[PDB]
């Protein structure tokens, strides 16, 4: 399937997934990464590229991220840039998690999976009034 | 001067503070911003709200002295109009000393401190301060202060002329 | 300030907010509640409560959770509802986490605050292309 890593500033990210295998079961082929004061964005390639490279990354990879423009988001930015396949998406969310594992059993294209994982992020921010 | 083209030099301890970037960002027709400060850059907090306020169709970039002088010694940013904010004259003449070439510099704000004489309405400057204004001014470079474009444009020399003899 | 309270399947709550401090700095008037399996929404309703009563709930009270229909929503649904400036908002990411903890002292009315969350969180998804 399509490569999934999670990276926020601290260590949500793990607690994200975690969080997401209760709701599915647990997950193959996601990686995440945490980021401690004192670190930097070089810090961060380093360990984004090491989670890499125990991912089938194949079909391609797709970083979420906690927010835009953090050093999490700027670091798989850099790894990003002339790839084909590589998407960064910031904003991540358990709506946006749940919905993306769902579908990445289904075989979609990495184009299809990209909107989805957008669509559903912002779709699953609703107040109940 | 065949490489990245300086549409204005903004000098503000605050760097982005309030509209003053933006009406400068649309009246000086700027779609790039490079901050030049080591202690900003080593603030990764700031650097993530200042990125994330940066005004819409225009980017924020973060960068210290010795990368800046090698960010502009790129022509890939050749034409591309971009303008730099520092938040003290001294890094100016740094860049110039690395052979930055710079026609003018403009003063928007200095937060004011105990040791240091008010020139202007929110402008301060030091005996370190002032060495460097009059270092550029030597080298023919116009030195202007000014809060807002829509102010009337002062001369530091002009200002520290009628305090510093 | 108005309160907040944090809640997710797992134990992410605590860890979103953990994120949300590394780039404000500590927070005050912010509760959290983590959901282990065996338990119900009854058992949170009990763990809501004994974090409210902890908060200064009298300007109000925004439940931020991870998914729309799950048990923290579900519970946290049943006290909000027939209560003045309480509100459940569901899709929680770091992008509404820390403009709403940025808003919140500038002390907005509570319709202003439940807005700005819900518009902060979606537009905080976007992908990088």
């Amino acid at each position: 399937t399509i490569a999934i890593v999670i990276g926020t500033h601290g260590w949500a990210a793990e607690q994200l997934l975690k969080t997401a295998e209760m709701l599915l079961g647990e997950q193959e082929n996601v990686g995440w990464i945490d980021f401690v004061p004192g670190e930097n964005a070089e810090t961060l390639i380093e360990k984004y590229n090491a989670q890499l490279a125990k991912l089938d990354t194949t079909k391609g990879v797709l970083f979420l991220v906690d927010t835009w423009g953090g050093s999490p988001f700027n670091a798989a930015s850099r790894i990003v840039v002339d790839k084909e396949h590589y998407e960064v998406i910031a904003g991540v969310n358990i709506p946006m998690l749940v919905e993306t594992l769902m579908a990445r059993d289904d075989d979609p294209s990495f184009d299809e999976l990209v909107a989805l994982a957008v669509e559903t992020g912002r779709e699953g921010v609703k107040a109940l009034k | 001067n065949d490489y990245m083209v300086i549409g204005l030099a903004r000098i503000d301890d605050r760097l982005i503070h309030g509209q003053v970037a933006t009406r400068w960002t649309k009246e000086t027709n700027v779609s790039r911003i490079i901050v030049v400060s080591d202690e900003v850059a080593a603030d990764t907090v700031r650097k993530t709200l200042l990125t994330q306020v940066a005004p819409p169709g225009v980017t924020a970039h973060v960068v210290d002295v010795a990368k800046m002088i090698r960010v502009y010694n790129n022509p890939k940013y050749a034409g591309e109009r971009v303008m730099l904010l520092f938040t003290n004259p001294t890094d100016v003449e740094r860049l110039v000393e690395g052979g930055v070439k710079i026609t003018s510099v403009n003063v928007g704000g200095m937060a004011f401190r105990q040791g240091k004489t008010q020139v202007n309405n929110a402008v301060s400057v030091d005996e370190k301060d002032i060495e460097a204004f009059k270092k550029l001014n030597a080298r023919g470079i116009e030195l202007e202060v000014r809060k807002v474009s829509t102010d009337p444009k002062l001369k530091m020399m002009d200002l520290i002329s009628k305090i510093d003899k």
